[PDB]
């Protein structure tokens, strides 16, 4: 049972800011990372798997990157609407794992 | 801790000392 | 139900009926490229492109030093082994061992030998690989599938196809090249690159890894990841699935043994205008051979990453469901890939031409194994039969391989955890290393005699039988659910029984030779290395190169091979 660690349980950032959101794996994921975002009303949505593939539809400005244990995804010009919850998944083995979640705010 | 490329080049290179050893007993004796 | 499309079936079906056109059509020449091109195209053919990408998927990269080792025996035929059949005055390998040691029973031992080969390693594989795609392709089950390529093949080979291959059958082979070229490109596209396939292959495996079978339950993580040493050529000597020693030092018989001794490559070798030029063909060929690393066996890793559910099941029901045996399903790695990466149109081009490369390969192999069967094996126990009767006989020996091909679909299937190369590494370690020790001994040894050969032909193929039918016998067996085969058996990597069978069977010749009579130098000149340079007439055609050129083709062997070496450091 992987561990998936966000340091940061919460950011704040100006829109137009860059921010980095940190995962950590308990273990070597071979970058089998995926991130979501969690809008305050609505379920996740898939933004980036295998830590740097965007997910269809997701904005240039979600960049995933990391590899061995250290993964981040990078929001670049942050809108007032990137406010969300960013959760990182282990898909590296089985049972699939999240990370505790960080809270973008504005 | 050597680069991928690292080990080729020193792969090159025992396989050119071993060249040159069997090229070196020929010109000696064959 | 993939190539559902029309620009599939029409690039399918203008390609077929391009090859029926071109075979109603048809109703030491050759210099270094061409040699060079004929002698990869003959050695490539879809069943490498299945097993390449299918071991590539389940154990990564080191089955490329499967590819890797042939740039070295091919050195061996341009420099020994082509001199040999030139100076002896012969085309084959049977005919070098009629001179060289008389009688008749070891060329009637090699050509049943040859024959079981044809219907496991050839055949049985290429209408396997046919199978495969076609599966891969239209969701038919294996025995549609074959039934189909079975047919289109006689549609084929009623048409020609014979007649035409001799034109078509290099360029046919390098536009599936092409091709692969196509689809390595976007399968790199696909992982992010050259380094995305790295970043991705050690992380990729199925989730689903429980099986509703009680015996079963969860698989362990062993069985489902990939190997820890995917990305090394060298594996470990013991722990291994393919051992460094036994990769290096054994696969060295078992790849001399083909490319030295093969009827197919001999005839394509044999064929260069100059020893030169033969020359010049082997270091193209082996400059060729290092391209299925990139073209097929880093494809089947990048169709691990891509399709880990599929090419990486591991619970058996879903492993008979996603291919039709449950010991894996690695061998849908590259048909997978082809079926699932090509666009609409290149998608029904590449299916098209690697099918009708595999009806060529069928209707070759078994035009071939029926003249081998009727002169070698058939006017033997018939001395004197009539034209019809050779035909019909020829009719028949076709009729019956295609049955006993079918027969041994399922073994092929499921053979070596699923892995289509390692069964035919396998087989051919388990039948090879007798032929290549008294091929050796009968070239360096003169006091190897036609008892010596024989019976050390024979003392090698049952050595080599008591692990091969044991192996077959005791089922097939994955990582999931081990086969009962007793570990002294089959635990011993095949390339390790590749050296043992090759030292014992080579021991028996030499003990044999030496407690019988020897055969008088009269009858040895220019067959035996020791006297290749013998003017002398004996009992029972040009070596000469110009030196300029010789120097020349030379230089490009080391240089040839001072990049391979450097491959092989790389991806050690
Ligand atoms: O059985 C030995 C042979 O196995 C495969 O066909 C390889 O692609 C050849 O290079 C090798 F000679």
């Amino acid at each position: 049972x992987x561990x998936x660690x966000x340091x940061x349980x919460x950011x704040x950032x100006x829109x137009x800011x860059x921010x980095x959101x940190x995962x950590x794996x308990x273990x070597x994921x071979x970058x089998x990372x995926x991130x979501x975002x969690x809008x305050x009303x609505x379920x996740x949505x898939x933004x980036x798997x295998x830590x740097x593939x965007x997910x269809x539809x997701x904005x240039x400005x979600x960049x995933x990157x990391x590899x061995x244990x250290x993964x981040x995804x990078x929001x670049x010009x942050x809108x007032x609407x990137x406010x969300x919850x960013x959760x990182x998944x282990x898909x590296x083995x089985x049972p699939x794992x999240x990370x505790x979640x960080x809270x973008x705010x504005x | 801790n050597l680069q991928p490329w690292m080990q080729g080049l020193i792969a090159v290179a025992v396989f050119l000392v071993l060249v040159a050893i069997a090229f070196a007993v020929n010109h000696f004796w064959c | 139900a993939l190539i559902d499309n029309p620009a599939d079936i029409l690039v399918i079906a203008a390609y077929f009926l391009l090859v029926i056109g071109v075979g109603l059509w048809s109703m030491r020449s050759m210099v270094w490229w061409p040699v060079g091109a004929s002698l990869f195209a003959s050695n490539i053919g879809s069943g490498h492109f299945v097993g390449l990408a299918g071991t590539g998927a389940a154990s990564g990269l080191a089955v490329a030093g499967f590819e890797w080792n042939a740039l070295f025996v091919v050195l061996l035929l341009g420099w020994l082994f082509a001199p040999v059949y030139l100076t002896a005055g012969v085309i084959t390998m049977p005919q070098y061992l009629r001179k060289r040691f008389g009688g008749r029973r070891i060329r009637l031992y090699l050509s049943v030998l040859s024959l079981f080969l044809y219907i496991f390693t050839k055949i049985s594989v290429d209408m396997f690989s046919g199978a495969v795609f076609i599966q891969q392709a239209l969701g038919w089950n294996i025995y549609a599938s074959v039934i189909a390529l079975l047919g289109i093949t006689m549609i084929y080979t009623v048409t020609g196809g014979l007649a035409a291959l001799m034109y078509t059958d290099t360029v046919q082979t390098f536009v599936i090249l092409g091709g692969a070229c196509i689809l390595m490109g976007y399968a790199f596209h696909e992982v992010g690159g050259y380094s995305g396939l790295f970043d991705k292959y050690l992380g990729a495996a199925t989730s689903l890894t429980v099986s509703e079978d009680p015996a079963v339950g969860n698989i362990s993580s062993f069985c489902y990841r990939p190997r820890p040493d995917s990305y090394h050529l060298l594996r470990h000597p013991v722990t291994g699935d393919l051992p460094w020693p036994a990769l290096l030092l054994g696969l060295t018989i078992v790849s001399g043994w083909y490319w030295c001794s093969d009827q197919v490559i001999v005839q394509r070798c044999l064929a260069g205008k100059s020893l030169t030029h033969i020359k010049a063909g082997c270091i193209l060929c082996g400059y060729l051979k290092l391209t299925p690393m990139f073209l097929m066996v880093m494809p089947g890793m990048i169709s691990r990453i891509l399709y880990p559910d599929e090419v990486a099941c591991v619970v058996p029901e879903v492993c008979r469901r996603v291919c039709g045996t449950e010991v894996g399903c690695s061998n849908i790695a590259y048909p997978r890939l082809v079926v699932k990466l090509m666009p609409n149109g290149l998608r029904g081009l590449m299916l098209a031409v690697m099918l009708a490369a595999l009806m060529s390969s069928l209707a070759s192999i078994f035009n071939s194994s029926s003249t081998l069967f009727t002169m070698d094996i058939y006017t033997r126990l018939r001395p004197r039969a009539g034209d019809r009767e050779l035909l019909l006989v020829g009719r028949l020996w076709v009729v019956f391989i295609v049955v006993v091909s079918v027969a041994w679909l399922p073994v092929v299937q499921a053979a070596q955890g699923g892995q289509l190369f390692d069964y035919i590494q396998a087989v051919s370690s388990y039948l090879a290393p007798p032929v290549s020790a008294v091929f050796v001994l009968a070239l360096f040894v003169p006091r190897v005699n036609e008892q010596g050969a024989f019976w050390g032909l024979i003392g090698g193929l049952l050595m080599g039988l008591a692990r091969l039918i044991p192996e077959f016998s005791f089922g097939s067996g994955s990582c999931v659910q081990p086969s009962a085969c007793p570990a002294f058996l089959c635990g011993v990597h095949y390339l390790y029984f590749a050296i043992v069978l090759f030292f014992c069977s080579g021991l028996l010749t030499l003990t044999v030779s030496l407690c019988t009579a020897p055969i008088p130098r009269k009858h040895l000149h220019r067959l035996v290395f020791s006297l290749r340079h013998s003017k002398e007439e004996r009992e029972d055609e040009d070596i000469s190169e110009d030196p300029s050129w010789a120097r020349v083709v030379n230089l490009n062997a080391l240089l040839m091979m001072a990049v391979a070496v450097f491959l092989w450091g790389f991806y050690a």
